[PDB]
DNA sequence: TTTTTT
């Protein structure tokens, strides 16, 4: 009977257009599954795939009224809710999602069933996912020569390696992890490295999450948590100075939880999913309000200890006592990471250390033995 | 088979109905056709037309001719055409594939001076000048701008103010792929062009418009 | 980016129409031959009814070649509507291409049309009745991959226009291995209309769209993509 | 007279469409009731029950314009509001709604007069509704492993299935339930189990609903509350320290009232229907400002002691006094329970205890003889 | 901060 009842019917067969739990419309475009809840993209979308029917049906997509009815039929049929983001283990990209079970590629129609919300940010290109390549070399040589592969060094090496690698699953860590070390050791260069390999999914906010309470009024910082994966705390200062505020240990228990409650400002949502994992960047020993055991199964601690600096305090760093080894200071190792010289060479990497370590299930672990604050309580 | 043969036939589907193709045609001949009653979909390239004069004719401004007229059709449009002396008689094609404001708004995008930003804005270029708004659209001024440069029977239908929102709907709608700005960093974009530095000439117009320069210093260069 | 891929000063030329595949791979001097500019023109001017098909001489080793269009109008168009029309038929031309090769091959837009309205070899058939020409951009290289995915954004615009020129566009020219007569030859010995130069080119250098010679005013493009991702 | 008009009239005659008190147009489409008040649903009502008219009228409601006619005409004709959610012995699923006085469940125009506005978000799947299953008896075993069922722990066990069971009827309670326990004991373990449970009704809430006034200004925490049948409050702080407040006693003597007071942001609404069972996650024992009869008979406590260890501390969490059993920790525990596997299982489990305990009437009795803050006061 | 906006 009716024409365009048929060309909504077919827009929505091939399940193109879905509803999210919270009444916004998804839409799939330019192999993205992108929203927006100002400009709807339905029109977008039915004037590009009109050449994928019949040549009489195209001339009725041309007026722009009947690509409105068109567009408010189809809003008529979706009854039922669509859960996002269920998958665990797929790396959304601009133009496809990247599985990493075998660490094949896939892109339009192929990486569409995974209704991934968040992406990177940037396009994937498959030419430059190459094991051997001058920039691997440069990045295998960094990579070693911040954390040095000794016997003496291999536990703190291999649980380097699982931190940095657990910051791509979209699963719910339990576990908190401190890069503890003294200043200019590095810590920076793999928070930056991290940031060009994952892009937009990777925040650093404030200390303030970790000695505040996180209920009473707005708290802005919690809902910039919302299905990200990986959450970098820097500036974090100094405890042993005159009223100097302690890491609060109930925020550490409730920054640990699936659900993590809290309001952006003039908002009243205040569920959020927490698949990030939250990398702590001190200089100091960090010293708490109150020690428990419920507090001795949730804290990691990595160790850095190598020093780079100029040939001016050369001898300085060389006679201290909380280095193990010094080398020559670089300056532009700076300029080529902002340009993102070695953004698919640490991905690559990381997919690797990903597959070798998680691939049947993924668990953080504690490490208690590492603080003598809780070398205290082995009595 | 005539899939091997040839993909063409007399009419596909997706062309309008016969009788809205013949009515297009019959607007055209401002006079009456006498042997209207001889047309269907299987002849209409063989009888020929015999129009009676009494007004001058509407395709040679002539007072009358000698011969009738005769339809073809060609790759999708009805071609008219005088039998006889063929230079007597000039050429009128009948489009019959679908709207036209929808070729006006893809003839103004080609021309690529509508972009869709990176944040999600839509830049124009009018005046020599990547300027752009977000609470006034400055679209419609494009189009009124740049019906200049377009053939004479695109003109006629950018005054009315409603076409001119239809064609501007019709293009808000094929921009899925956006484009960044600013690459190039040593270079002044100024009211009236943009400015070098590495060697010092200023360009201007079409030349000065490849560097997508967003910001403007907001005066005017005085090379005196 | 060697010297030989910013050059190409060998012609490729047929002699018949529906030569089979097998003489043409052997290269019998009977069919096929090769070719200078100055060598062309003393055949030519040797054979008054000779019969010649430009065509490509290897598809995988060299896909550089010019932008080229054919028009086939079956009526007489008077001097100034044929100069009205022509205006807007280049104005449309060198716009779409434009943005097909900044959409999906990654080329600046103003420089390309730049280099199309500036410098372009038009021709003009004998033939009374009809107006039909070769029009052969003169600063615009390009592979024939990047012509054959360019087919379908041609055959929309030759669809979707008023002027009589554009919409007589012949699309099917652009396939695999194409053939484009040379200029100054017959069709079949039978036929007696050839096509003529028109001012100001007067060197035949400036007719065959094989003859690739980057100058300084010439600009490049091609897709980053392959014909196999386009599915 | 006029068609459309027709089609209004026999589409109010099905009695598909009603007038709630708050304002909405409630709409009965897939075997459940919904509402929205953005985008109203009157249309995807129409079209969907498109197919149940006569073959001329069907046919007249394909174009939008005419959809947004018959709806305008309804909407005249609605002018008695209607009270909803009357019966507090059913459970509405997504598919129908599930009798808890003998187990059957109704769907379709049976489970239609049971207006019920919350629902649980997903379908009722009968197959896996069966008692006998090996996810079954895995779940016992698991909950035999939490809450042993020897001698000194029967009333334990009674209260914590009671409590457990509550969580279902939607009625209004008057107790509230604390999960006492040492750490690693498997209270957020329960936690999760029931939220898999029951589903969509069950929200989390933080600690301010407790220790701060909710009557000044907004307060969405306390207008989340609505209508829902569980919410917990999880990782109460420790007060042993300086600066924490105490719990309020008059914020917990005003959320045992059919009808708590608070307002969302924007929105001039004050008073929310109470159905919840407020369970409050704790890691110390409780202390508040003022005690009182009327704050003693609204307090109820269940106890875990049973912790679940790796073998490294097997030995510390053996010569421990909270704890009165050591079993092996599970790794696959966590990770599956999202996966919603033990979800029918433990709903008839909860359906099975609702059957036997609060059959006649429901009703919660607080134990006020385990706190010893109130131990003191049983002078 | 929210409300006010918009
Ligand atoms: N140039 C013409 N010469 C002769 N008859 C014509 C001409 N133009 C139109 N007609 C006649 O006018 C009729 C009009 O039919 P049409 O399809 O336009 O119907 P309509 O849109 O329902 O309106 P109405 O019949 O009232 O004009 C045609 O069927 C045809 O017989
Ligand atoms: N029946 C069971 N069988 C096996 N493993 C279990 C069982 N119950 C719990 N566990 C595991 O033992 C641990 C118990 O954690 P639990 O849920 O008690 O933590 P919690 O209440 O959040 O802790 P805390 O009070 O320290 O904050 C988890 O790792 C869980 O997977
Ligand atoms: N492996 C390395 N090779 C060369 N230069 C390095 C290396 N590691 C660090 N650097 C240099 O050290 C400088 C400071 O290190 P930084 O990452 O800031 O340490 P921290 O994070 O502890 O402050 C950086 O500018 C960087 O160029
Ligand atoms: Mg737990």
């Amino acid at each position: 009977g009716n024409k365009l009842f048929n060309i909504a019917q077919r827009i929505l067969d091939t399940n193109s257009v879905l509803l999210t739990e919270r009444g916004d419309h998804i839409v799939w475009i330019n192999n993205s599954w992108k929203f927006n809840s100002e400009e709807p993209l339905i029109t977008k979308l039915i004037l590009s795939i009109r050449h994928q029917l019949p040549k009489e049906y195209s001339s009725e997509l041309l007026c722009p009224r009947k690509r409105k009815t068109v567009e408010a039929n189809i809003r008529d049929m979706l009854v039922d809710s669509v859960e996002t983001d269920t998958y665990p283990d797929k790396l959304p990209f601009k133009n496809g999602v990247l599985d990493l079970v075998d660490g094949m590629f896939y892109s339009g129609d192929d990486a569409k069933k995974y209704t991934c919300t968040v992406s990177t940010g940037f396009k994937f290109d498959d030419t430059k996912f190459v094991e051997d390549s001058p920039e691997m070399e440069e990045l295998m040589n960094i990579i070693n020569d911040i954390q040095p592969l000794t016997d003496e060094n291999k536990k703190n090496r291999e649980l380097y390696e699982k931190t940095l690698s657990s910051c791509l699953c979209g699963a719910t860590k339990g576990c908190l992890t401190f890069f503890f070390g003294e200043t200019a050791t590095g810590k920076s260069t793999t928070k930056r490295l991290l940031k060009s390999a994952i892009g937009d999914l990777f925040v650093e906010t404030g200390q303030t999450i970790l000695t505040d309470v996180l209920d009473k009024g707005p708290n802005p910082f919690i809902a910039n948590m919302h299905l990200k994966r990986s959450v970098f705390c820097s500036e974090l200062p100094d405890f042993a100075c005159s009223g100097s505020k302690k890491i609060r240990s109930d925020n550490i228990k409730k920054l640990t939880e699936p659900c993590v409650i809290g309001r952006p400002c003039f908002s009243n949502k205040i569920n959020n999913r927490n698949h990030a994992t939250i990398i702590i960047d001190t200089n100091y020993k960090p010293v708490f309000d109150r020690i428990d055991n419920a507090l001795m199964r949730r804290i990691a601690v990595v160790r850095f200890r190598t020093h780079f600096s100029q040939p001016s305090g050369r001898e300085a760093a060389e006679n201290n006592d909380a280095y193990d080894k010094v080398k020559l200071l670089d300056e532009g190792l700076d300029g080529k990471i902002q340009n993102n010289r070695y953004r698919f060479a640490f991905l690559y990497l990381l997919v690797k250390w990903y597959k070798k370590y998680h691939i049947p299930i993924m668990k953080l672990y504690p490490t208690p033995e590492e603080i003598p604050d809780f070398a205290f309580y082995l009595k | 088979r005539l899939e091997d043969l040839v993909p063409d036939k007399l009419w596909e589907p997706g062309f309008i109905s016969f009788e809205d193709a013949i009515k297009r045609v019959s607007k055209i001949f401002i006079n009456s056709i006498i042997n209207f009653n001889d047309l269907d979909e299987n002849n209409f390239t063989t009888v020929p037309l015999v129009i009676d004069y009494v007004t001058p004719c509407a395709l040679c401004k002539k007072r009358s001719h000698k011969h009738p007229h005769q339809l073809s059709l060609e790759n999708g449009a009805i071609r008219i055409y005088k039998t006889g002396n063929p230079h007597s008689c000039k050429v009128k094609i009948v489009p019959l594939d679908g709207n036209k404001l929808f070729n006006i708004a893809q003839r103004i995008l080609d021309t690529n001076s509508v972009l869709l930003t990176e944040r999600g804005d839509h830049i124009v270029w009018i005046n020599n000048s990547w300027k752009f708004n977000s609470e006034e659209p400055l679209i419609t001024k494009l189009i009124l701008s740049i019906r200049h440069q377009l053939p004479k029977e695109y003109s006629s239908e950018l005054l009315c103010p409603r076409k001119r929102k239809t064609v501007e709907a019709n293009i808000r709608d094929m921009l899925v792929d956006s484009v960044e700005t600013d690459t190039y960093p040593d270079k002044l974009p100024f009211k009236n062009g943009v400015l070098d530095l590495v060697d010092g000439m200023f360009y201007s117009g079409d030349d000065a418009k490849k560097y997508t320069c967003t910001v403007s210093t907001g005066f005017k260069f005085d090379d005196t | 980016m060697d010297a030989a891929i910013r050059g190409n000063d060998v012609i490729f030329v047929l002699k018949t129409i529906g030569v089979p595949s097998a003489c043409r791979q052997n290269e019998d001097p009977r069919f096929v031959e090769a070719f200078k500019c100055d060598e062309l023109e003393r055949y030519i001017d040797n054979n008054p009814e000779c019969t010649l098909f430009e065509s490509l001489r290897d598809e995988e080793a060299y896909s550089i070649v010019r932008i080229f269009m054919d028009v086939d109008l079956d009526a007489c168009l008077d001097e100034i509507d044929y100069l009205t029309a022509i205006q807007d038929f280049i104005i449309e031309v060198s716009n779409c291409v434009a943005r097909f090769a900044f959409t999906e091959c990654g080329a600046i837009h103003e420089n390309v049309i730049k280099s199309m309205r500036s410098n372009f070899s038009l021709t003009k058939s004998t033939n009374r009745d009809k107006t039909s020409f070769h029009i052969i951009f003169l600063d615009t290289y390009t592979t024939m991959d990047t012509l054959i995915a360019m087919k379908r954004t041609l055959l929309e615009l030759s669809r979707s226009s008023e002027n009589p020129l554009t919409r007589s566009i012949d699309t099917a020219v652009y396939r695999r291995k194409t053939t484009l007569r040379v200029v100054g030859t017959r069709k079949n010995p039978n036929c007696d209309t050839i096509h003529v130069m028109q001012p100001p080119h007067d060197n035949i250098e400036d007719y065959l769209f094989t003859y690739v010679d980057m100058n300084n005013n010439s600009y490049y493009f091609s897709l980053q993509r392959r014909l196999e991702d386009l599915v």
